[PDB]
Parts: structure tokens; sequence; C-alpha cells
RNA sequence: UCAUAGGAUAUGAGAAGGCAGACCCGGGGAACUGAAACAUCUAAGUACCCGGAGGAAGAGAAAGCAAAUGCGAUUCCCUGA
RNA sequence: GACCGAUAGUGAACCAGUACCGUGAGGGAAAGGUGAAAAGCACCCCGGAAGGGGAGUGAAAGAGAUCCUGAAACCGUGUGCCUACAAGUAGUCAGAGCCCGUUAACGGGUGAUGGCGUGCCUUUUGUAGAAUGAACCGGCGAGUUACGAUCUCGUGCAAGGUUAAGCAGAAGAUGCGGAGCCGCAGCGAAAGCGAGUCUGAAUAGGGCGCAUGAGUACGUGGUCGUAGACCCGAAACCAGGUGA
RNA sequence: UGUGGGUAGGGGUGAAAUGCCAAUCGAACCUGGAGAUAGCUGGUUCUCUCCGAAAUAGCUUUAGGGCUAGCCUCAAGGUAAG
RNA sequence: UAUCCUUGGGAGUCAGACUGCGAGUGAUAAGAUCCGUAGUCGAAAGGGAAACAGCCCAGACCGCCAGCUAAGGUCCCAAAG
RNA sequence: AACAGUGGUAGGAGAGCGUUCUAAGGGCUGUGAAGCCAGACCGGAAGGACUGGUGGAGCGCUUAGAAGUGAGAAUGCCGGUAUGAGUAGCGAAAGAGGGGUGAGAAUCCCCUCCACCGAAUGCCUAAGGUUUCCUGAGGAAGGCUCGUCCGCUCAGGGUUAG
RNA sequence: UAGGCCCAGGCGACUGUUUAGCAAAAACACAGGUCUCUGCGAAGCCGUAAGGCGAAGUAUAGGGGCUGACGCCUGCCCGGUGCUGGAAGGUUAAGAGGAGCGCUUAGCGUAAGCGAAGGUGCGAAUUGAAGCCCCAGUAAACGGCGGCCGUCGGUCCUAAGGUAGCGAAAUUCCUUGUCGGGUAAGUUCCGACCCGCACGAAAGGCGCAACGAUCUGGGCACUGUCUCAACGAGAGACUCGGUGAAAUUAUAGUACCUGUGAAGAUGCAGGUUACCCGCGACAGGACGGAAAGACCCCGUGGAGCUUUACUGCAGCCUGAUAUUGAAUGUUGGUUUGACCUUCUAACCCGCCGCCCUUAUCGGGCGGGGAGACAGUGUCAGGUGGGCAGUUUGACUGGGGCGGUCGCCUCCUAAAAGGUAACGGAGGCGCCCAAAGGUUCCCUCAGAAUGGUUGGAAAUCAUUCGCAGAGUGUAAAGGCACAAGGGAGCUUGACUGCGAGACCUACAAGUCGAGCAGGGACGAAAGUCGGGCUUAGUGAUCCGGUGGUUCCGCAUGG
């Protein structure tokens, strides 16, 4: 029998659950977040704001719409009735 | 017990304390005096009866 | 024999009118500087027993 | 040297020892165990040993409880909890 | 005595702390039943006796000295059916022949021959398992009780429910006994306030609460807690004694 | 080698092996604490019906154990969301 | 198409296995190991795969000496060309 | 009635069977109880009857209640009986014959020969045992077989100190 | 019936003793040697103590340790640890002390508050032994006795670097080392060699006659040990008679080939073979019987043992105090205590004599000796495996050793999220008082040209230039309308909060518009509850600090 060791490779950190968290066309309330992510994959619209985690939030009710910034850049926005 | 997981109210800190002077009066909800008469005095005495 | 009472959570918990338990928080004795005020102005605050830990523990405090 | 120790003698229904493997009063006084280990702690002043008893013992007539136009020895029971 | 009834219940229903074991302290059994009554078997035979067969007693002798009943394992006798070219967790289904004749109904016992088919329990991802346990039969043998908590169900009374100890009372039921306990109002660490309260500088917001109300006593059942707590099982630890 | 004696266990004795101390000894034997404790193995006795899993996560001086969650069941509600 | 949510009571489970697919470690070896995903077994008998937990087909209240089929098969063992 | 459904370990829930005892009420039983053995009976299951036999005095049914309430397994406890199997063994060592006894003799008694011990298998005697000693009866048990026999069983007797 | 003998070697001097019941020995012991302790109430040891062994002995004795006859010898290191002694100095207890500080309160007080005495609690300086630190000595005390470079020298370090003697050894892995002997052939043996993996001088070194049921090798003789078996006797076995168990046992009418299967089948599939029942023999299988595997692992199991593991205890040393008083001096501040000498009456005597008393106990008297010491009690410090109770982690492709244990980023990861492995790569346990906030401003890296020192490469103008740069730090995501780079003013790196969401077993963690208060920048809108986002951190209990319209056990504090 042999003897050996030392992979020190062994470890990666906590999952954190990013993405979205509510869909287009659904209802959402005030204060409610959109899209946990890090910097900006989206941007936020109308009546959503941005955190200090670069989370985007509504800050009314309504309705949410993803889409784009023009070109190779997405937005969200929430619309109310 | 949890498994030798520190249970919660270990893991949780104790607050406040007691008072002996503390005094729990008898409390009544002014609905209760309907029962009784016009113009009747009321007493502790009373309400015990 | 009557059931003993364990003391410590009897120190730590209060009953209410519901029949939940108020609790308080952790991670608010002593080292503070590595916290944001915000996490010490929530944890100032009180709180309330989970239904699991409640399932746990209530036997241990019908005497209150 | 008084004198004392010590010795000699006579009286004593003296006391000895036993117990019922129980009750109580005290002197000594474990560990396992539990704490999911463990030493503080618990188990437990238990078990066990010892000495004393009595039919009961022990305590007991306030250098107290307390905080009201105050109660009046101890003991034990229910509560307080 | 909603306690046992001879493996139970005292270890011990009987000459038991005996016999027996141990140097010793100490350990520690087994074993009940004739019959109403001995009326307990005169007498005849077999036999050396024992033990039998008759006779007789007795309601009964298949009751006869382990003496009420007397199961099973096990042991044998006799016989209806089958069996010496057949492989078989041993049966099941089909089925001929043979023998019988029932709690009288598409009945019973055997079963040539054909087909299918690797035991039970545990523990396992998985066991026919070459993993474990049981020789067999019989008996005994494991989740309970007290107290307390909680949930459900039920009953009674309901914003009111309830007594405890104790006295009287047949070891009882009952009556008296309201001291006490739960609930009806919560919030707050607490002072304290009060359907509000706490935070707060705040008539702000928020938490907990009310408005959306039913508890309480007792009982059954489930579960939990504390007690040996479903049953058996250690190596070991301590105390006190017995032994050169 | 006999006889009579002495040393007794948290100890004794030992020309020492950890050996002997009543067919035993890395700490004798009896009783008692004591039904020690056992996250360990084994065992746990009648029937039928309805429903019906898991062998995963997290934390654990934790890994063959436990707690909560997940998965099962029963009941009362909401009710019609699934 | 009927199961979903809440509250409450009660649990058990935390040794998993193979197969197919996608991946890792391995030697793109293992009935290996570790993950995901679907199934079966576990906890599921029946028919086929000779036998054969995990493969194919298919889900057992009970009976009947009725019939139609799946997988797989049709010269004889062994029903059917 | 219709429709649909009814594999199942851990496990949850619900329905019940049966045992002992008690209360009450209604019963059985010497014209034969329980229990035990047979039987081809009934019920969806646990299970329950009926007939006959044994036995020879206590026992069901209904509704309720309370429990030491159901055993196939613990290398379970106790008891009994099997298998192995008429197998192994029958425990060191020279016996043979003739007579006798007796119900019965390899095995007991007598005789004759032979053989073994002989610093021991011989004589004394301690500790210890505690009647085993002697005599006469007996052969159920023990004797590793037999047994008329004894260190076994019964009776009796027997141990004398300046 | 009463030796087999010889040659040689190792170990131990020998005779002896030992694991009753596996081991008879090279182990133990031994005489001898050496070291150390001990002045006699020895010392040591047993005992709580009395009382005892020692010893009815007295340093030529007794106890302990190591070594082991005898012969020759027993080298160097005292740096470390031990012991021994010293000990100027530092440090250190309890006790004494008693500056001060609090609390309370009579009184003063309009109030605030101050506040004497007394009581109470805390208490500083000072003093305070042993021990430890420190210095010497000691090795037949613990123990230790090296390396590099060069072809004996030079060098590094040591406290010192192995002397003699011996040496492939009971030590030598490489190794059956090489050579020689012995033998046809010798991993063994003997003798020598020595690059002694890893001899070595009382854990004694080397040698050594005699001895050994020792271990080893060789030789003569002898033999059925063997070539290679044969025969015979006896006891069992076998048959008959008598007697008559046991272990084990799910039931069994119990075949072999291949295959399957929990991967090694009697019993399953297919095929082959086989009349029924026994007796004597064998032992291949029934993973045979026996013994809940003694190895391995696990158990938050046990016991024994060790120690510079933890905590304690006994014992020992030391000090304060009480027994425990009379003096002469001495020095201190206030008489007082301390210190040195002395005395005696306390206390003590396993010293003598007498009586109790025919007594080696004790106990009374007389003497004598020591002496306020000792001893004992209480308290305190130190030492203390002599002793006791206990701990001494997990994961793990068995365990151990290794490595790791929490957090962040990426891949694996299978286009939501999530997802393991002792899978692959890397980072954190911070930093900035400006690297933050706000307002306003502008835009990078590199390349080509020209140009002192200027140089390939500073700085320079120059056109090209989405971005090759930067973004405090690792990576990913993202950012050039800036989140990057400058300047001004400032401290929102605020207080109270927080609808509602995310993630989640719980604990926790994350985001958050908006309200109030008070502000910063900005004309204004308006932004600001740290930083470009993601790590940069830990419970509870316990204490500490500050503040407090809380409580404060009759009342006020």
């Amino acid at each position: 029998k042999k003897g050996v060791g030392s992979t020190k490779n062994g470890r990666d950190s906590e999952a954190k659950r990013l993405g979205a968290k509510r869909a287009d066309g659904q209802f959402v309330t005030g204060g409610s977040i959109l899209y946990r992510q890090r910097g900006t994959k989206i941007y936020p619209g109308e009546n959503v704001g941005r955190g200090g985690d670069d989370t985007l939030f509504a800050k009314i009710d309504g309705t949410v719409k993803f889409e784009r910034f023009g070109r190779d850049r997405k937005k969200v926005s929430v619309y109310p009735v | 017990f949890e498994g030798g997981q520190m249970p919660l109210f270990q893991r949780l800190p104790k607050r406040g304390f007691t008072n002996i002077n503390r005094k729990e009066y008898a409390v009544v909800n002014l609905d209760k005096l309907n029962g009784f008469a016009e113009g009747t005095e009321v007493t502790p005495e009373l309400l015990l009866e | 024999p009557k059931m003993k009472t364990h003391r410590g959570s009897a120190k730590r918990f209060k009953k209410t009118g519901s029949g939940k338990l108020k609790r308080s928080h952790a991670y608010t004795s002593h080292l503070f500087a590595n916290k944001s005020q915000k996490q010490k102005r929530k944890l100032r605050k009180s709180a309330v027993v989970s239904a699991g830990d409640f399932k746990r523990i209530k036997q241990m405090l019908a005497n209150i």
C-alpha cells in the first residue's frame, strides 16, 4: 500500500439564489424584488428601483414586463392598471 | 435536545426580571356591571359575593 | 410528580394571548462594530418562535 | 509527713446483650448513573457503617411570622407552586 | 378484596431457608389432589419375588397408592389404500384405480401419473440462502401503573366552571367545606396603562392584542414528561463483609 | 516436608512472571446500591379493512444516533384555489 | 381533471440498489464511487427473459374448467404457422 | 340503485374476534357441568356451534365495566421426550477347573493349581471420615454387567485404661 | 539396570529461582563492585495516631539504586534536567497593616448640595518564609558523544563530538556483503576484512577455565528417520451376549456437469446418471460441530499503565498564629512591637533512681537533659503520577500517518434556482477619514511620427484609436450617459422606523420604496441610512464601561 493526498482544491462558496423571482405578466406588490443579480445583467425601468446589492424591486403594485434597451441590453418595468 | 446543536434557548438571550411588589389587580370591563340594579352601591366585597 | 418547568426557556420567552411565544433575537450581546445599524435596529426588536421549534418545546412551558 | 494514688470488703431488679430486614435523632459517608463526554453540579446527605433511643422519636411556647385599625407554641395535611 | 390458585401466589400450600452447592460469607431448589367413607383388594391361579388375571368392596377399580381429569411431543400393535427405473422445501392443482359411507353435500381416505413450486423469523440495497435463531412438545414470557401536561371525543354547566385537605358517613355513595385553581384583557423588562399597550420626540408607522368571544370539571382514548418506564443482556464502579 | 500460626484486596506476597492470593487475579469472592447504564444486538403474542412513505437537505465531538424541514396518515375548516 | 391550502394530533424515515440518459473521479475499467434526471425494486405478486430483486410487458378483493390481447413466441421438450 | 375503486413494508386511522374477573338480568347442569378426543357443520377473518365418546362438578348467554388479556422464534426459563443408536464407552494388571448354595450363577462360598506385589499392592499409625466394623436376614435402588454377593437396605450387637 | 563420545562457537561465571495449568531461558537471583543516604526516638517502611520492623543492632552497621564471579579496563562532556551547596539581588502567599475611598446620617441647608461622629463595605503604601530566577560542584546521577569542502588539511556548530577494546554481531536494511575453511554441493556455522544503515566502555566493554535438560554448526559410532516398506505379539477396532450415553439437530423421500443466483448450490434451470435396505472403511462437501471473532473498525464503552495532558489529594518543606512566659540589651514610630542572647516554671524525653508492682506498658515522686524551640491544632505558599478521577475530535473509497474543518468567486452545474465527491482553480479573517456623500467637470491602455539628458521604455505635442486600460483586494458579473479619473464643499460611514419581498428547517442572512426628525451638497429638481456588487467574521452564559421620568424584599437610600 501507498500514501498520498494534498488536493487543496476542495471548497466553494455558498450558493446565492440569484436570477429572476417574478415573471412577466405577473402581478406584483410594492417593494417586491424581481431579479437578484451582481452588477447589471438587467437594468431597472419604470416604477422600478435598484439597491445597493444591484437588486431590482418594484416601487409600486402592478404587472411586470421585461424589454430591451435597444440593443444587447435588457430592462424590466412595472406598469399598473 | 437537538443532537448537540446548540439548542434554541441557549442560543437566545435572557430578558428582564420580575418585581416583588407587582400588583395584578382584578379587572372588570364595565359591561358586567349592567347586571346590577340602578343606584345600588358597588364594592369588591359585593362582587365576591 | 408535577411536571418541572424549563427555567432557562422561562427566563427567555414570554407567552402571548394567541398562544404564540415572544422572543428576543441573538447576535445582540457584545460584538456590534461588525454589524450594520440596520441589523441592530432590527434585532433590538422582538420576534416570535417558529412552528417547528414551538412543536419541539411547548411541552416545557405548559406551566408557563 | 500529713495526704493521695492504689488496694481490701459490703451493698445495688445498675448496664452489658438481643431485636422487627419497619419507623427517628445524630456522627461518618460512596460510586454507578444523568449532564447525551466530563471535573463544578446531579445521583445524594440516598445506599452503607456506627452510636443512641421511644412507642413513637424529633421539634416546641417567640431575641418569631410579618407589615394590618395584626397573628400569637410546635407538629402534620391541602394549597401557595 | 372486579388479589393468586401449585411453572402462579411468600423462596417455601407437602417437615424449607430443608436437601444440595460452597473453606467461607453466601447461594438455594424440586415436590399438592385415592375415595363420601379404607370399605385399601379375604380367597383362587401364574410367578422366587415384583407384576399380573379372576373374585370381592365401591356409584365407579379404565379409582388400586404419581390415587381427579390426563392433552402433545415420543413410543408401539393391528389394518383399509399406495410403494422396490426412481431423483425434487415434500405440498398444491388436475386425475385414474381401490376402500368407505357424512353434521348429506357438486361426500370422505388413499393416492399411480402429469403440471407449478428453493422453508419460517430476523436483518438487509438485496437472503432459498453457503448470514442469524430455533431439536421437538407443553407451560411461563415483553410497551404497563401513579402523578402532571397537551390534543381529540363525550357529558354537565356556561362568562362562570370547580373544589382540595378535612368532618360526618358501611374502607362507599353522598352532604358540608369556596381556602385555592383555570378562564373572562391584554401590552410592557418594569414602574405602569388599559381594548388598548410597548417602542418611540411623535396625534406617525410598526409589533403584540381586541373588535372576528368559550371556557371549565370529570371520564375514555392517543402522545409526552418524571419515576426500573416495552423485555432480557454487559464489561465494569462504589460501600460493607468473607477468605493464606 | 509435616504440624501450629501471621500477613487480606485503593491490600498482601513476590530470587519479579503482572506471577500467586481456595480449579479465578493488569486488581479476589459474597451481599447490597441495582431492574447500574447500554445512541448496541436479539425478541415483542388475534384478525380484517381504508390510506400509504423514506433511505433526502441543513446543523450536530456528528456520521450505523438525534432535531427540524421534506415525504405518510387522521380530524376540523377554507373551500375550488391545485 | 380533482387535488390543493391552513390549523391541530400521531408517526416512521436520514445504510439505499440496479437500469437508461447527461456529467465528474477512475484507465471515458469495474455489479466501482459520487451527482442530476426518469423508471423498477425496496414496499409488487403475475407472463417473458432457461433459471435469474432492479431488464421487456403488466399491477392481484374473491371465485369460474369462458373469451380478446401485450411482451415473447408457434418442429418436439412446450400452447400455438 | 348507479358509478368508481379495493398489491403493500415502516407507519397512521377504523372496525371487530377471543380469554379471566366483576355487576345486573335471565338461564344450563347427576336425566351428567367445565375440561379432554373425535367428526364430512356455520361464519369474510380472528372464530363459533351441533352430535358422539371420556370425565364426574361446576358453567354459559345478553348488556356494560376492569385487565397480570392472545406467542413460533430472545444461542429465551422450567419440565418432559426424541435424534445420534443398541453406536462410543463399560476406567491400567491371569486366571482355570471341580464341588456347593440357590428359583436362577463366568461374576457368590469352599478346595486345588497357576499368576502379581514384596523400601510394596505388606504390618503399625496420624489428620480426616463417622458405624462404613461383626453377625443374621434381603436384592427395589446403587455396584458402569450379572448377582444368591457388600464399604447398599433392614434388624440386632460391638469400642472396657492410675 | 546402570554415561554415548568428540571438535568449535554464541549467551550467562557457577549451584539455584520463575510464568501452578503453553514459555526453564540468554530472563531473576547470586557472591563481588560501585554510588548515595542515615549520628540513633536513626534513616527508610507500616499505621490516622499510639505502637512497631529496622534492632533487643549503631557507619567494618542498616536502607535504597545500578552493575553482576574472576582477569585487563571502565575514555570526553556538568551546556540542559536532576541532586548538593551557596544565595548579595529580583519576584512571590496567608497574616499583620490601615493612607484613602464609597454607602448611610445628626446637622447645615431656599433648593441644588454639602455634610461631623458612629456603623458598614472596599481597602493603598510598608512588612512578609520556603520556593523560583541566578552562581558554583557532581556523570559507576538522568543523559549525551557531530557535520561540511579539498587531495592529512581548512572550515561550521557543539557542552562535548566515541578513547581503548570489539565488529555483517542475539545489533548489519542493502546482503546468500567479500575472501578463506569446512562440504561434490553450505542463504546456516567458523575465521578474517570493515564505509559499524543503527557497537562501545558499570542499560558496563573485551576476554575467560569450569558449569548449562541453553542456542548453534561439524564429526565417530548407531540405528526402519529414510531409500521402501515387510512380518509378528498385545490393547481397542470387528462379531455374539449384558448394560448403555453424548455433542448436534427447522422439516427432509438429501445424486452430478454446466450455468444462474447475496457473485463458491443437494434442494433453482437445462441435461446426464441412478432398483430398495443395510454392514465395514475414508474423510472431499454439508462455507461441518464447538466457542454471539481474541485480528480490523465502531462505541462521545470499560479497565490497567505512563507522563514536562488537566484538575485535585496524601505525604514532605516553609511561614503566621494559639498553646507560650521571665529577663538584659538592640534598634523603629508611636508605650510599643521586632531581633539577638540568657533563664525557668509551661511543653517534651524510646535517660536514671524509688513506689504503685512479682511488670522493658503508664503514672506519681525525685533528679537530670533539652526548652518557649519542638510537637500538635487552624490558616497560607511551594513541591508532589506517590495516589485518585478524567480527557485525549470528526471526515476518511478500512483504520492510522498525511490533508482538511468557517466564509467568498468560478467551473463541474446538464440554458430558472439548487445540486455531491480527499473533483478542478483561486482568495478572506482586511483596507480608505478619503479610496465615503454631494455638485461640477472628462475619458483610458497601447501603436506610429517628430523631437537633449531621454535610453527599448519616462515626460512631450501629434493622428489612430468601445475599451486591448482602470474599477483598493481573488475571481465572476457589470460599468465609458460612468460605477473609471480630477476639483470644490462636506461627514447620510445619521436617529427612530418600515409597507412589502428574497433566501431559509431553525438560528440567522439580504433588499427595500416611503414617513418623521434633524442635516450635507446643489440655484433647483433632486441624491445621500458607506464604499461597483458579492467575503472581510461567531452564538449564548459570564463579566466590564457609559447612560437611564424602571425595580429596589417594613419605610428612605
